[PDB]
């Protein structure tokens, strides 16, 4: 079964491609209306894969340098193994001298197609952990924030190395624990330092004076943290407070820049408003200007984006070269900014979390979800991640699109044509959990095509780990060529690998025009019917989905940006291009579910005709869980009823990492409109009558 | 939105108490003192006078005189709101020696409760007549 | 008791044995009588000649010595709804003026009638003249803004070689010894400043666990950290400052910062202060070497080197009168072991009406006569009074010019000064001409007058009036010169002739005055022929040459010799004379002959000795009266009563080697002089300390370096100078 095939290979590979079936010829290589493409998680969890504590072995060839797979024809009398990607033939290490046919390495076994491995060389670094504290908020947002770092200090490892940056009208970065003074040094938050000044004017484990391990001085902290007050300076009548975000975060990137450099390092950064001075301002400081809207930014009434938006993108940048991730908590009523600081958790592997203020449980829960600890009391996190890919001399890469940056790495399994961050082989992901969920473009220029993905990253522990990833897929029998590729279609994948380039293409600038002439186009190659006949046209239940996946991504808020302000857009966006399949067919796509006493609960469609009177639903847009009580219901058994939703709520309003905002509306109430939104050119059998007409007509 | 305070007896002008603090002044406190010598016993109680960008309000309670200047857009409702806080404190603490004394700022040390309460006016997060003031002058 | 001439080769021993007192102007009983106290105004000549040319004939320089802020015994304060001035100069109504009409009086100062206000009623029995020193109640129009509350911003240097010098302990002791008398009512505020290579601002909340220091870096770019809490109100945040005061020496113990940025830090402090004004007290230990104000090193010079001074920068003038403009006054504690270029830090203090004060090779453990006299001084400079945001204008009778003025201030205009603090122990100069000759009057008159808000927020003018008469003979004015204040305005000039010129042209104007006059004496009337009033004319004038401002052939160092100057320039006369000619006394034979009228007490009045040790003897001790210090010598054959029954000791090996003080034995030697030196502190507000450790082989014994009469390596005696004065003066 395909679909057993494709469950399995997900489970055990964190992989996904749009076609399990490659085109063996160049004549079918160019015609593929939906490219190869694969839905990678390079660190998804599964049932207690052994770690490989010995160094992985590797292919004997300077270009090559493949590691030993399952796919490597091996010969245990010789001690000798030839690799499958470049046919170099390789002797064992010397470890691997009582090797034999009967008892064999792991790596070699296809159950570890996926492999993990340790390797114990140089001594581990501390984590390192900076917030970087906005003060420009109320007292009841900032007590509140307080009280979420404090928590987060009490369970950092006690090698991990803190430091606390606060800031307002001015930046303070603090040397912790001095003695019965208390000191830091004050910047102005109204011109920008480079790593280099910024050390100058400032100055067995390492640790600096401004980065200290937690075991020594989480006492001397929570009490700092403790009273933290507000930026002392007063806000004039009508006015914003001075607030230098972007001053303070290339504090934050410069400091660890000049400390330390190439290793695991998470800015957090917690604001309470727009930057209103200083490079990256996004707004100024007269109440009477609101903040841009999209309309502003279309109509050129936006004076801070372009500029803003650049200073944090070479933020970004300088902390992505270094290797450090940089979070962002941002709550407030009005907007901040993420529409110009979204580059920095975007290209490092950072949080970007968004709510409307610090003292509700939808912000302290999803903070404290960041320090979600395994089996072992260790963070769900990895630091300073190295993609690699091994691709067979057929296969070629032409980009990523997801959380990383191109280590411009050249070599022949680089692609002319590139595609979001491409034109390498390496990329670096600063920061990684099991959920990371990177879309990999590639491009073909007996039978099987192999690829390998190879990923260097430190882990929580401070163990260096390499986490390994084989996987092959039969190339095409030339007497059956497009027949085997319809029947390989992911169209889920497929569906989530065509969206990640729309949006791509959208937050860089019509896209909706190229998702339909890759829709009408694979109804026709793949598709059943009479020409000009738009009744005849049927889909396999291999690609019967796929239309109704694109109708609700061309009218979802990831394209229509419009009705959403700037910072939702591009918080969207970002939760979008991080996450697996499942989770992101839910964004695309919301799940409904239905509550009546006629029957248990089922699922229903998206559409106007699930909304009954008498029934209770369950919709779940990945970020927000929302119950709808029915024009009747609003008003033991009206328990169990009232209360099935509520009960299915609760559960999956834990494991998402961004708690979804709750929701209880009814018939009539205001809230019913996000329901009334994602229901329902127009309506999808109007969407269906079009597409029809244009498929059995001309190619 | 910023200040100038002086608090000042009617009948001759007589600084009682005042407060400044800059970092221009000097012309500004010249137009306090001309108002607190043409005030007399037939002025309005109650009262506001403009002068470009920048806005005087006053109160006079017997016979002492509590002037504040600030830019227009600082909220007149605060401005009188201000003064009266200065007014109920002072003729509360210093009403009955007013009339008698002659000495310049014979309450200096008021200086203390006037910018106590005037931080509580001039930070959006704590929370009558109008004539042009080169006329009266 | 003196119109004589004096041969001053003959007489030789023509210092007198009881002290010195200022000369009475030639003036009418009851005019006298009223005159200012010649403590707090006094003139070179007492009679004023009557033209230039006659001034120019004496040689004599015409000029005002003045303490005006001095600490009195009593004050009148005269509290009038209206202070009567002349119409047409301003001047005071004082006891100099002329009633005629009685409703009309006379301007002493520029001749004008003016009427007699109906506040003023018998109108010449008013305390305005019947008092020459006087305080008058500023009205409003007096100021140009609310009284300024008390502000003290303390600013610390805490760099290695700060923190090894161990000063920041004591002071740290002191403010908070003294806390309570800081002058100041409930408006005092107090803030305090570290430096090193970065500024360190320490903010104090009552809501905090602790004060906070706030460090800027930006050496470049100063800024001011916080709006509230760093200048804080030492009344409501009392307990917030000791404790700062008790951490702030514990902080710097094992610093490696070894270089000093003064000039970012005095501009980050200006910023701190320039919204309100104040003192502002400034510690510094080392040359400044970091940021904008740094200051090169300079090699030291030796005995060898000759007459061959200025700033070296312009940057602390410049901020001092940013600072004078802004009503602070910049105190400067140079406590250095090394070179330190005061010459040009001193600025920071001359041109804001501040006051620097010098501590050698100051060191916790190693220096202990420093650490007690800074632990003093410091008592007299936190408790003593002060007035803020102060002008002193000096008038003189129509037809006399002041041209040139002398000490810590800025002078505004024509003739303003500008006193951003104004302190009991300063002392100013002035040199005058006559512009038109004086042949209207027979009386001049010369005003001061001190607008100053108190420490309790009043505006005060305090108004000294002196009078003087007029001759036109060359011999009256000479029978009026003030010896000591033609040398204290001689000191003043030559300190002058030293930045503007050099140490040579300073030394040979000195010289140059006493045989330019009188060589014109001689040639108005064999030996050495001088008036009896300037018979201590080339005594004085040699120890001026021998003193550590102007010496040459000495090893003295060059922060020494310019903090020498900085003491010319802004002490009152009698402190100068002290410095200059020390008094000396024997005191191991003390006796009756004393003032024993107080009361209880009995104090012995030994006969002032000259400073040649051909006076010392090694069978007794000797006391010297510095001043600033109280040096005794004891002798290598002393007495055994003496060491037993006054120092407390068996033998003159085993006196201690650095002696603080005296015992006070049971014994009726020990009380006599004990009683002795309490009579001579108590003559002067700045307690001085007393070393007995000035012995034989101390080596600490510059006591000689005061023997300005005897002969060194590199200078005359006082003999060889009347000699080449007299081949000068008959040339
Ligand atoms: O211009 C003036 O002289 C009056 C202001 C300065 C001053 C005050 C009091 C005394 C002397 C001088
Ligand atoms: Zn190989
Ligand atoms: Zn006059």
């Amino acid at each position: 079964t395909y679909l057993e095939f494709i469950q399995q290979n997900e489970e055990r590979d964190g992989v996904r491609f749009s076609w399990n079936v490659w085109p063996s010829s160049r004549l079918e290589a160019t015609r593929m209306v939906v490219p190869v493409a694969a839905l990678f998680t390079p660190l998804k969890e599964r049932p207690d894969l052994p770690p490989i504590q010995y160094e992985p072995v590797l292919c004997s060839r300077t270009t090559c340098r493949a590691v030993l797979n399952p796919l490597c024809q091996v010969d245990y009398r010789a001690k000798l193994w030839a690799c499958n990607f470049c046919y170099q033939r390789n002797q064992f290490p010397p470890s691997y001298a009582g090797i034999s046919e009967l008892n064999q390495p792991a790596e070699l076994l296809p159950q570890f197609s996926s492999i993990e491995y340790v390797v114990l060389r140089g001594p581990q670094m501390p984590l390192i952990f900076l917030y970087v504290v906005d003060t420009c908020m109320e007292d009841e947002d900032l007590q509140a924030l307080k009280e979420s770092m404090q928590m987060s200090l009490s369970l950092l490892p006690p090698t991990a190395l803190v430091g606390l940056i606060t800031f307002g009208r001015m930046v303070q970065v603090h040397e912790l624990g001095c003695e019965g003074i208390s000191k830091s040094y004050v910047f102005r938050g109204t011109k920008d330092l480079s790593a280099k000044q910024l050390q100058e004017m400032l100055g067995p484990p390492p640790s600096n004076r401004f980065l200290q391990p937690v075991q020594k001085i989480d006492m001397n902290l929570t009490d700092l943290l403790g009273e933290l007050q507000r930026d002392p300076w007063p806000v004039p009548q009508g006015k914003r407070p001075l607030r230098s975000s972007g001053v303070a975060l290339s504090i934050a990137v410069g400091l660890l820049e000049c400390t330390f450099p190439n290793t695991g390092a998470r800015i957090m950064m917690f604001i309470g408003g727009p930057a209103t001075q200083g490079p990256g301002m996004v707004v100024g400081d007269e109440l009477k200007t609101p903040i841009r809207s999209w309309h502003d930014i279309d109509k050129d009434n936006a004076k801070y984006v372009k500029k803003g938006t650049k200073h944090f993108e070479a933020l970004a940048n300088r902390a992505a070269t270094t290797g450090h991730v940089i979070d962002i908590y941002a709550c407030a009523l009005d907007q901040t900014g993420l529409l110009e600081m979204k580059c920095c958790p975007n290209l490092t592997g950072g949080y970007m979390v968004m709510g409307d203020s610090f003292n509700t449980s939808l912000f302290k829960q999803t903070f404290q979800r960041v320090f979600t600890k395994d089996m072992h009391g260790q963070f769900k996190m990895g630091f300073g991640g190295t993609l690699e890919i091994k691709t067979s001399r057929e296969i070629k890469i032409s980009g990523a699109i997801g959380p990383c940056v191109s280590l411009n790495s050249k070599g022949p399994c680089v692609s002319e044509n590139e595609i979001g961050t491409g034109g390498t082989c390496q990329w670096k992901i600063c920061g990684l959990s099991p959920t990371t969920t990177l879309a990999i473009y590639f491009e073909v220029v007996g039978g099987r095509g192999a690829i390998q993905f190879v990923t260097q990253y430190q882990h929580s522990s401070g163990q260096r780990r390499i986490r390994v990833t084989t996987i092959a897929r039969n190339w095409a029998d030339a007497q059956t060529q497009i027949q085997n590729i319809a029947a390989s279609f992911d169209q889920e994948a497929a569906a989530i690998l065509m969206a990640r380039l729309a949006i791509y293409r959208a937050e860089t600038e019509d896209v909706l025009r190229w998702l339909d002439r890759q829709l009408i186009r694979l109804c026709q190659k793949f598709g059943e019917y009479h020409k000009d006949d738009p009744s005849s046209f049927r889909f396999s239940e291999t690609f019967s989905l796929y239309p109704q996946f694109m109708f609700h991504l061309r009218r979802s808020s990831f394209l229509q940006v419009f009705n959403n302000s700037p910072d939702e857009s591009s918080y969207y966006r970002h939760h979008f291009m991080r996450q697996d399949l499942t989770q992101s067919l839910i964004m695309i796509q919301p799940i409904l579910y239905a509550y009546s006493f006629s029957g248990p609960p089922e699922p229903v469609l998206l559409d106007s005709s699930s909304i009954l009177a008498d029934r209770i639903l369950l919709m779940d847009t990945f970020f927000q869980i929302l119950i709808y009580h029915g024009e009747t219901i609003a008003q033991e058994n009206f328990r169990h009823l009232l209360q099935a939703p509520v009960d299915d709520a609760q559960e999956i309003l834990h494991s998402r990492f961004p708690m979804p905002r709750y929701i209880d509306t009814e018939h009539g109430g205001s809230q019913a409109r996000f329901l009334l939104s994602k229901v329902n050119d127009v309506s999808l059998q109007v969407f269906m009558d079009h597409l029809k007409k244009l498929a059995v007509s001309s190619a | 939105m910023v200040l100038l305070t002086m608090i000042a007896r009617v009948a001759d002008g007589l600084p009682l108490a005042a407060s400044m603090q800059e970092d221009d002044l000097q012309q500004y406190q010249s137009q306090a003192k001309q108002l607190f010598r043409k005030l007399n016993e037939q002025s309005p109680t109650r009262c506001t006078l403009e002068a470009g960008a920048m806005t005087f309000h006053y109160i006079i309670e017997q016979g002492v005189c509590y002037l504040v200047l600030c830019e227009a857009a600082f909220p007149k409702k605060l401005a009188f709101a201000y003064l009266e806080d200065l007014h109920s404190e002072f003729d509360e603490q210093h009403g009955k020696k007013v009339p008698t004394v002659s000495r310049p700022y014979s309450f200096i040390e008021f200086d203390t409760f006037i910018q106590k309460t005037k931080k509580l006016y001039i930070d959006s997060r704590a929370r009558i007549m109008v004539a042009n003031i080169e006329e009266v002058l | 008791e003196g119109l004589r001439v004096v041969n001053l080769l003959q007489e030789r021993n023509m210092l007198p044995s009881t002290p010195l007192k200022p000369p009475v102007p030639n003036l009418h009983e009851d005019i006298q009588k009223l005159n200012c106290n010649p403590e707090l105004f006094r003139c070179t000549l007492t009679s004023i000649p009557q033209t230039q040319a006659l001034l120019n004939k004496a040689k004599l320089p015409l000029g005002l010595l003045l303490h005006p802020f001095k600490d009195l015994v009593q004050l009148p304060v005269v509290t009038s709804s209206t202070i009567v001035r002349c119409r047409s100069c301003r001047t005071y109504i004082n006891p100099f003026v002329s009633f005629l009409d009685q409703r009309r009086w006379k301007c002493n100062l520029c001749y004008r009638v003016n009427d007699v206000p109906e506040e003023f009623l018998e109108p010449h029995r008013r305390p305005e003249v019947q008092n020459a020193t006087i305080e008058f109640m500023a009205p409003s129009e007096y100021m140009l803004r609310p009284p300024q509350p008390p502000v003290y911003l303390f600013v610390f240097d805490v760099s290695h070689n700060a923190v090894e010098t161990g000063y920041l302990n004591s002071v740290c002791q002191s403010l908070l010894d003294n806390l309570d008398l800081l002058p100041g009512n409930t408006r005092t505020k107090i803030g305090f400043i570290t430096f090193d290579s970065t500024i360190h601002f320490y903010g104090l909340q009552e809501s905090l666990s602790q004060p906070q220091m706030l460090i800027v870096s930006d050496i470049e770019d100063v800024f001011i950290p916080m709006p509230e809490n760093l200048l804080v109100n030492l009344n409501e945040s009392k307990e917030l400052v000791q404790d700062l005061l008790k951490t702030l020496p514990q902080m710097f113990t094992k610093t490696l910062e070894t270089q000093s940025a003064l000039g970012p830090a005095l501009q980050a402090a200006f910023k701190l202060m320039s919204p309100t004004g104040g003192r502002m007290s400034v510690f510094q230990t080392q040359l400044p070497t970091l940021g904008v104000g740094a200051l090169k090193p300079r090699e030291e010079p030796n005995h060898r080197s000759s007459a061959k001074m200025t700033p070296s920068t312009d940057f602390y003038k410049k901020l001092a009168l940013d600072c004078s403009g802004q009503q602070v006054a910049v105190d400067l504690f140079l406590l250095s072991g090394q070179y330190s270029d005061l010459a040009s830090l001193g600025c920071i203090s001359r041109y804001s009406a501040g006051s620097v004060y010098y501590y050698p090779s100051y060191h916790h453990q190693h220096n202990p006569v420093q650490v007690q006299k800074l632990q003093k001084e410091l008592q007299r400079y936190l408790t003593r009074k002060i007035g803020f945001e102060a002008v002193m204008r000096i008038r003189c009778t129509k037809g006399l010019s002041i041209h040139t003025f002398h000490g810590n201030f800025f002078v505004r205009s024509t003739d303003l000064l500008s006193l951003p603090n104004v302190n009991p122990d300063a002392g100013y100069a002035v040199q005058m001409s006559v512009e038109e000759s004086l042949t209207d009057t027979q009386l001049v008159s010369f005003q001061s007058a001190l607008l100053y808000t108190s420490s309790k927020g009043e505006r005060r003018i305090r108004v000294h009036t002196l009078c003087l008469p007029v001759v036109s003979t060359l011999n009256d004015v000479f029978l009026g010169a003030d010896v000591q204040a033609i040398s204290g305005l001689l000191a003043n000039m030559a300190v002058d002739r030293s930045m503007t010129a050099s140490l040579s042209d300073a030394r040979d104007a000195l010289v140059n005055a006493v045989i330019d006059s009188l060589s014109a004496y001689r040639s108005s009337v064999p030996g050495l022929m001088v008036p009896f009033s300037l018979r201590l004319f080339p005594l004085f004038v040699l120890a001026l040459l021998k003193q550590k401002s102007f010496q040459t052939g000495t090893n003295a160092r060059l922060d020494e010799r310019i903090f020498a100057m900085c003491q010319v320039k802004n002490q009152p006369l009698v402190y100068l004379m002290l410095t200059t000619h020390p008094s000396l006394y024997r005191v191991d034979n003390l006796s009756d002959e004393g003032a024993l009228n107080i009361s209880d007490r009995t104090i012995p009045q030994p006969p002032i000795l000259q400073l040649s040790v051909e006076k010392l003897s090694r069978d007794g001790a000797f006391l010297m009266d510095a001043g600033s210090v109280l040096m005794l010598w004891v002798g290598k054959n002393c007495t055994q009563n003496f060491l037993s029954q006054v120092l407390g000791v068996q033998n003159y090996a085993s006196i201690p080697q650095p002696m603080t003080d005296l015992p006070e034995l049971d014994t009726p030697e020990s009380a006599r002089i004990i009683a002795f030196i309490s009579w001579l502190r108590e003559q002067r507000p700045f307690f001085p300390i007393l070393y007995v450790i000035a012995d034989e082989s101390p080596m600490k014994a510059n006591f000689l370096q005061n023997m300005i009469e005897d002969r060194t390596e590199s200078a005359l005696s006082y003999y060889e100078f009347l000699l080449h004065i007299q081949q000068q003066v008959n040339k």
